């Protein structure tokens, strides 16, 4: 599922600007 | 047509009233922009309470004004560390924007000063914290809930863009929820006042418009793309473009394909396809009718734009209730005086 893919992304925490 | 005479006249007059407000808004902004305020407090006016945050250029601290007992979030910036990180113009510009803007959904700079070592920006304190944490906790916001936040962003961008300001860092991490449940936009570190086009590679990967990724010049339409990302993330619980590394996120961003959860309404999907539009000649917010394409969209049909601006709409959520914080040395020698004359 998309939600499971989101979790697996490692990018569920606060995101830094580039 | 879609509107009979009464609805069309009403909408016309509302749009004319917005122009009139924006015109006075620009006038107030430009005065403060051309003559900024400086040195409106000093350090010993405040009690240090708690370090809420720490970063590359300095720290954020909850402070309490000794005279009035009001709490504030004080951004402390090490002048030497700012210089060494090549962030002089960003720091100066951020403070200059904040002291000049005035809008009910923008965090207010209440005081600013500097001493031998540091720069200080004393902001309104928002104890509710970031939208990010509420969104991750609740999972996703229902569409009426997402819409109430989105409307505030639409109004704020309409305001900033009328001042020729591009915001460039929209994300739940930068949206605070105050004690009436309304949004406070924070962190103007990447905002730029520019009428035409600009080129800086900046923003957060998930939220970057394709034309930033593709090294084109770009304009304020990147903020309307970011609005699309934000609305999607609020309503889905996750953003439309993600992967474990930024480069794979950029490939999805430029591909022109987005997928939606099956619980998205058709009105929501239509709005998002028009915001998450790679082709700049078709992106809502960027067309001849400007922001009215967004405000007039079916997904916002129940939105009372004036009532939102006036903060008369009951918020869908109120963070749990001053000073709750759950959910520094000064050289004898002045450092970097010339670089920060304007602060």
């Amino acid at each position: 599922t998309t939600y499971a893919d989101f979790i697996a992304s490692g990018r569920t925490g606060r995101r830094n600007a580039i | 047509g879609h509107m009979g005479n009464a609805a069309a006249a009403k909408k016309g007059s509302e749009q004319e009233s917005v122009k009139e407000f924006l015109a006075k808004a620009k006038e107030e902004f430009l005065k403060k922009w051309e003559s900024p305020s400086q040195n409106t407090a000093q350090l010993d006016h405040f009690d240090r309470i708690k370090t809420l945050g720490t970063g590359s250029f300095g720290r954020v601290m909850l402070v309490k004004h000794k005279e009035t007992g009001n709490h504030y979030a004080m951004k402390i910036l090490d002048k030497q560390k700012v210089v060494k990180l090549k962030q002089i113009e960003h720091t100066l510009n951020e403070k200059r924007i904040l002291q000049a803007v005035n809008f009910p959904f923008l965090v207010k700079l209440e005081f600013s000063f500097k001493d031998n070592s540091n720069l200080y920006m004393v902001m309104e304190y928002v104890p509710g914290g970031e939208m990010f944490s509420h969104l991750r906790r609740i999972g996703r916001f229902s569409e009426p809930h997402a819409r109430f936040y989105a409307a505030q962003i639409v109004l704020t961008f309409e305001y900033l863009h009328s001042l020729d300001l591009i915001y460039r860092d929209l994300k739940p991490e930068n949206l605070l929820i105050d004690q009436q449940g309304y949004i406070q936009v924070t962190d103007f570190g990447f905002a730029k006042r520019v009428k035409g086009r600009t080129w800086t590679l900046c923003g957060t990967p998930e939220y970057l418009a394709p034309e930033i990724i593709l090294s084109k010049g770009y304009n304020k339409a990147v903020d309307w793309w970011a609005l699309g990302v934000l609305i999607y993330e609020m309503a889905a619980g996750y953003p439309p473009f993600f992967a474990d590394q930024p480069i794979q996120i950029y490939e999805k961003i430029v591909s022109g394909k987005v997928r939606f959860p099956s619980h998205f309404s058709s009105d929501l999907k239509d709005l998002l396809r028009n915001l998450l539009q790679v082709d700049l000649t078709k992106r809502f917010g960027n067309l001849k009718n400007g922001v009215n394409d967004i405000k007039n969209h079916k997904w916002f049909a129940t939105t009372d734009w004036i009532a939102i601006y006036q903060r008369k709409v009951e918020a869908p959520f109120i963070p749990k209730f001053p000073g709750d914080t759950s959910n520094i040395r000064v050289s004898i020698n002045e450092k970097c005086g010339k670089e920060f004359t304007e602060f």
